[PDB]
């Protein structure tokens, strides 16, 4: 167990206390008055399971901090909705990814195949052919290992199908790649193995999901926020302009839609002239567009026209 | 309200809501909108802390029985005919309840018409006499009366005078405000009364309440110039008859008057024209005259209004202000104001104002009332009540606004609310603001007293906390968590800095945070200072120095060895503001 | 690719057809009548894409067959309300799991560690130390492999959590287990595996959920329905009997809730006097219970008290 | 309805129900319910189809001015007061729609009351004449009226009747059914007649409809014994004058009733007693005599109901029927009914019932007519309507029951339904049915054409099924999906099994399912069977079978070789019922 280019940072929290008692008040940045008094006592029960607890392995979750945390009177919780916060303020003052301070979350990052064997190294006390589920990055993104790249591109989809299906027909060999599912929002396990291949690699990558703006939003959420990202990437996936010229069999959209749709243009984040322009075609079309669907026009199609096609004119 | 011509019920169902009769829900509440102040101006008058009970059983599908017992001196048999009929006209500008008449008289048609079972009336004038009970109807056309039963009722416990009516309408809606309401209102203001109503089904509110002081007497007076206007000199010429010395309350202002009209200070009274009389009118307009009457009305009293809801709710911290008597163009009025806060009150917003007219209640539509709009007219948050909007602030209050004058202005012609007169208006804001500021000396230390207790806790967590900092970091220990918690409260932190060494340096440092003179005393047994003032007991001895520091000041005092480690024992006294005073 | 054992029944699907044309009329078990008959027509569509399409490999979805169906008029489909009926219904004539059919479905059945080796077979073209989240049963249970068993005691917990810190902590040495998380429901992929091992190895099984009925009904659709079953399994999980005692917080419980315990009793399914017993105590103590909340009583509390304590006293 | 004595308005807000205006919805639809139907009562005398524009514009906060054009025959300057004020008692026993004057009377007091504004009033009786213009009133207490204004207006087109009234009321609700449908109700109804309505804020529809048969002769009668009462032979008596075959419609049995009673067949008519009275009106119930009238009524008609809604709506398949006129104890009576099936209809329940009584309509609280009793009593859905509810079945439908009778049994004092009567219900019901059953046979056709094309497609579906059954199953092929189609529809399967050697034995074989007779046909070379009858022509021979099979039987007929293969060529005809006949 690493974690003390951090166990380092996350002791000089506490320094800042006496150099902080010693000579007058204790704000951080904000502390003196009651709610900004006690959000501090709990910096205690925080750099107390975490200092004392990094040397000595074990790691835990969320609904369990608000366990080990009945233990400090005066300091206790009355609801998980604390478990935030201060996690998520460490995210700022220690400038270290959550993670980073051994914390495991809600969900699990499996879904990957390509042609690339690896290692992690804690825990204990191939990738290019394993199983069918075969790795699932846990909890964590620094435990490493690589030597073995034999595929220049890698793939980002989500279906608890259209990859599923993407793995049969295949893809993972006279085709290079690199797959990962990521199931609805992709967070931390996920994510930052995207990030760790598009700056220590210099790889590509690509996200190909639905056309529901509930999609177009998991490529934001790789494409910055809300470590993790990976901005030079592009979306090959179900673009609006990529098909009104495919056929494709389609669906009527509600309400919460588009309402969803003037709020990633009456709101510029990320909102590029390009994922402006064929989002208009939203606008416009009037009707949504499922990601496996392509399996209408041919069930060997999406492996074969669709990926390739619009994967060799890059943009 | 006319002396009408040849048509009686028909005045009715023509005036049949401006009266107020529109809807099943104000059908009853109006009956008693009545019934229950007739008493209240009857007792008031010679007879006590008057207790009214009132029923309503349910009679039948959708119409209503309703007893009225009164207490008061009961009335004479010659006279029923005059109070429970309305067809009167002509007089009288004092100070009650319904203006005009116009009362009980409505209650006893609506009900001889919708169900239309005559009328029960019971009396009794005192002790021995006998008690009478009558069956009253008003037969349309002929519109004087016509008396039914005149028998004589064996028992009664005799001194008061209960009235029985059946009329299609609906008591039953009682709870988005209505007739408990009233009642409750008209408790809360006539503290000097006793009302207990049982409703139909069974159930019993009992304003049992007290300190029998009758209200001030009800008095009567001349009108003023400024308020009269073209239908007055018509009534003031045409029929009774120096016209200004006689009819016109507070001889050389007689006739310096008459020549700013065109009239001669000594031509007759009546028949003088109805082309000479929008020049006499003005002829008081240009000159204004000394004052009408200040010695005329009747507030309820800074103390009653107090008791008032102390009694008949559950407040926590509360407030009144019965203002001097004002005046607007010729009518005098006072208002007084009361205020009520939290406690079995609502929880947040939505804050309630009962207003209160001439002692009358009102529960007919806020908008417009003068009052509703002087609550939203001023100030607001920055007072003590956090509530946004753009008029009446909210949250757990109570407001009770009272206007009384011998004529009042109000807006749509049936009585429901106040005209926004300017010299008003100009009086209820700086009245409702009379209180608006004794609030905020509560809350203003009410909330305060949290921001002492808030701190209580900042001194048993700030404790722990830079002790959780110690068997975690192995650095010597919790490093004096008094400094900081003393720079919190900001009272003045003394402490003792020790140095040893060949010799044994030790300072003792304090600092002001608030301006006040200290004394300081420090026992021991010798030393080696920045001026001392000695003086010996004993064997040990004892050094007191003094000073004043004050805002951010900052001084040290100094000294030296003698023993050794043992010294870090003590905690030196102080003498003003451990340190007594 | 096997199955053939079905690909046998699958044909016999046809065969009863002209049997049944030649001769009369063609009704199943009801055919005849407009819905009767389409219902039927889609049958091809039906043993179109499946028989001749076995002997080829590919395999695929829900969402996909109803896209592979907008391919044969006269027969395709309004609505993927279809894919369950129809394949429903070959679960019924067949008699075979869906999935024998080479079906894969909405989800991942990940999540298992334990001490036994084994493979796959199928796709291509150890289990005792694979990695963390290591071997995720993919969309299948008869593709097999084992020769490697060296503990006496499989695990079924609930929690992005619970099992998590269930690793760390451990238990897959000196204290035999097989572990395997489940997400919710579990339905095919972990079911299959759970009741392959409760009669292919003679080894027990217990299930420790939370305590809310959501869980109490995760042993119900692991106990019988709702091929998928362990009846001769016990529930070691969070019984309103073993926390009365073990302290631990709690929470207030809900009208959801209460409508759905007099629903798992007033509806005798699996409703033995023990399960009645234990709930009644849900009806009387009137509160929830987490199923991580033991580390309110120690974060080595688990892997050290509860598990073994209650695992002596099998019942 | 008595007729007072000293009381006028109140006698309204006393019954300020019971005869229509409780409230600011039903003020106005009554003032209409009225206005229209004088009309209609006027004209249906001698002046046509008559037209009817009404408006109603907005006049202020909540009074509304509704206009009311007639075109009848105008009416009399001495006989406004008669019209428009009632105040008449004393006769007249025969069929229309206010119960007894009662009419537009309450409307102009109403309006008189509510607003005031005296009352509108325009009319001209023919070409050239002088058109006048009536402003009336009713000052109270003197009951009789009050003419204001008697002048004489330039213009009109002459030839009608125009009412302006103004009255605190309200219109405006036209959706969840209060107004628009009363006229489209009058409308539907009353066919000979054109309803223009212009709504206040500006909209107009035009129930410009036809088929110009004015009504059946609206006829009077004496009483019949069954139907008369206590009140009855008081008035009979005690007022005008052998009082047996004067006034009791349809000798002998003069005489014979009078001895069943205890009086003389002689003795004089009037001041009999108050006793001996409880015994002649039993001198009538024990002696049923011949029968009442039956050429009395009028009844709107079998078409014209048609006409009535299939102009006013948009339904799809329609049934009328009016029953011959049947009797209660003392009253004659008929009742029509019709009933429309979907369409414009609304798509799942909630079934529409529109009741109609002696012409006027009815909108008020279904709940007890006898009408939706009689409609929840009988039936259901195995009829065609499927829906469950346990009383009145529903879907998209809509049905008209009328009644008509000199005098109606109504529930309420306020004819607002019908008392369930034995004999009336027992004849709206079979009349109800009358045409429940009429639409049976539409549904049971239309719903049967479905049962029609389901096989269309079952035949063009069974089809592709087994040919996706064969490029799936090496199994030669398609094999005649024929023999199963055909026993879909049922009709009778005709077919040829054929079988190869060092010969050729060929059979056809036939078999029914339904019962009829054929003929059938096969041409051929020659041939080495089960009969045959033969014929020939050119040089081919022609094989020429004669059958008739039926139910579920299954004959087979056989043949023999010549040539080959070729043979697998043809389609055998048939004579009767490819085939002709």
């Amino acid at each position: 167990l690493a974690r003390e280019k951090l166990l380092e940072i996350a002791e000089k929290i506490y320094n800042q206390f006496e150099e902080e008692v010693v000579p007058s008040v204790s704000l951080p940045s904000s502390a003196k008055t009651v709610k900004g008094a006690f959000q501090l006592l709990k910096t205690y029960a925080t750099d107390f399971l975490i200092n004392e607890h990094l040397a000595r392995n074990r790691g835990s979750t969320l609904r369990e901090l608000y366990y080990i945390s009945e233990g400090w009177d005066y300091a206790k919780f009355k609801e998980q909705g604390e478990s935030d916060r201060l996690i998520e303020d460490l995210e700022i003052l220690t400038s270290l990814q959550r993670e980073y301070f051994h914390m495991r979350p809600e969900e699990d990052g499996a879904t990957m195949f390509g042609p690339i064997e690896i290692t992690e190294q804690t825990k204990r006390g191939h990738c290019q052919k394993v199983g069918e589920g075969g790795y699932q990055i846990p909890f964590n993104v620094e435990n490493i290992e690589f030597q073995k790249h034999d595929a220049s591109m890698i793939i980002a989809i989500e279906t608890g199908g259209m990859y599923a299906r993407l793995m049969e027909n295949g893809f993972d060999e006279a085709y290079n790649a690199i797959l990962v599912h990521l199931k609805g929002q992709p967070a931390r396990s996920t994510r930052r193995i995207i990030k760790r291949m598009n700056e220590e690699l210099g790889i590509p990558v690509a996200v190909f999901t639905d056309g529901d703006p509930w999609s177009y939003r998991i490529y934001a959420s790789v494409a910055y926020g809300a470590f993790m990202a990976t901005p030079a990437a592009k979306f090959l996936g179900l673009q609006p302009s990529d098909i009104v010229e495919y056929e494709l069999s389609t669906d009527k959209l509600t309400e919460q839609d588009v309402s969803a749709l003037r709020s990633e243009l009456s709101d510029p984040r990320f909102e590029s002239d390009y994922w402006k322009e064929q989002i208009q075609l939203q606008l416009d079309i009037g009707k949504k567009a499922e990601q496996q669907a392509f399996a209408g026009k041919g069930l060997d199609f999406v492996t074969e026209v669709y990926l390739p096609n619009r994967l060799k004119e890059m943009g | 309200k006319k002396q009408k011509s040849i048509s009686v019920a028909e005045f009715f169902e023509k005036n049949r809501q401006i009266l107020g009769f529109d809807s099943a829900p104000r059908s009853l509440i109006t009956t008693v909108k009545e019934a229950v102040d007739n008493a209240l101006d009857a007792c008031e008058e010679a007879g006590i802390l008057p207790d009214i009970l009132v029923q309503v059983e349910r009679t039948g599908p959708d119409y209503v029985t309703v007893i009225i017992e009164d207490n008061g001196p009961g009335i004479v048999r010659e006279q029923i005919p005059k109070v429970f009929a309305k067809l009167l006209y002509g007089f009288h500008a004092l100070k009650s309840r319904g203006q005009q008449g116009i009362g009980i008289s409505a209650a006893v048609l609506y009900a001889q018409m919708t169900a239309g079972r005559h009328t029960k009336i019971l009396s009794k004038t005192s002790p021995t006499a006998p008690a009478h009970y009558y069956e009253l109807m008003i037969n349309t056309s002929t519109n004087e009366p016509d008396i039914l039963v005149d028998e004589v009722r064996d028992w009664f416990r005799p001194h008061g005078t209960q009235i029985e009516l059946e009329m299609r309408a609906a008591y039953v809606k009682g709870r988005r405000q209505s007739i408990y309401e009233y009642l409750k209102a008209t408790a809360i203001v006539n503290p000097h009364a006793r009302i207990t109503l049982i409703d139909p089904d069974g159930n019993e509110e009992v304003f049992e309440r007290a300190t029998d002081k009758m209200p001030e007497p009800a008095e009567e007076i001349l009108p003023h110039p400024e308020g009269i206007e073209l239908g007055t000199l018509m009534k003031m010429l045409h029929y009774t008859e120096p016209f200004l010395r006689y009819s016109f309350c507070k001889l050389l202002t007689a006739e310096e008057i008459c020549k700013a009209a065109g009239l001669d200070p000594e031509i007759d009274p009546h028949a003088l024209g109805r082309h000479e009389a929008r020049k006499l009118i003005e002829a008081f307009e240009k000159v204004k005259i000394m004052a009408p009457p200040t010695d005329c009305l009747s507030p309820i009293g800074e103390d009653l209004i107090y008791r008032g809801l102390e009694k008949e709710t559950t407040v926590d911290f509360i407030a009144t202000s019965t203002r001097k008597p004002a005046v607007y163009s010729g009518n005098p009025f006072v208002v007084e104001v009361g205020m009520a806060y939290g406690g079995n009150l609502p929880k947040e917003e939505k804050i309630s104002i009962m207003r209160f007219a001439n002692r009358v209640p009102l529960l007919y539509q806020q908008g417009g009332c003068v009052t509703t709009h002087a609550v939203e007219d001023i100030k607001w948050k920055q007072y003590g009540l956090n509530q946004p909007g753009g008029g009446i602030p909210v949250g757990p209050v109570i407001l009770l606004i009272h206007v009384a004058s011998i004529n009042v202005p109000f807006t749509s012609e049936s009585k429901d609310a106040i005209a926004d007169i300017p010299v008003i208006k100009e009086e209820i804001d700086l009245a409702i603001k009379e209180v608006a500021r004794k609030l905020k000396h509560y809350l203003s230390k009410q909330s305060n007293l949290k921001k002492r207790r808030e701190k209580e806790i900042i001194i048993t967590k700030v404790l722990p906390k830079l002790a959780a900092k110690v068997a975690h970091v192995l650095e010597k220990d919790v490093p004096d968590i008094n400094p900081v918690v003393a720079k919190i409260m900001g009272n003045l932190l003394v402490h003792r800095v020790i140095k040893n060494n060949g010799d044994g340096t030790v300072d003792v440092a304090i600092k002001v945070k608030n301006a006040y003179s200290f004394r300081v005393h420090e026992m021991l047994p010798c030393k080696v200072k920045p001026e001392p003032k000695v003086v010996t007991m004993g064997n040990d001895y004892d050094y007191v120095w003094d000073i004043s520091a004050s805002a951010g000041s900052s001084k040290v005092l100094s000294y030296k060895i003698e023993s050794a480690s043992e010294e870090e024992l003590q905690k030196l006294p102080q003498l003003i503001v451990t340190g007594a005073k």
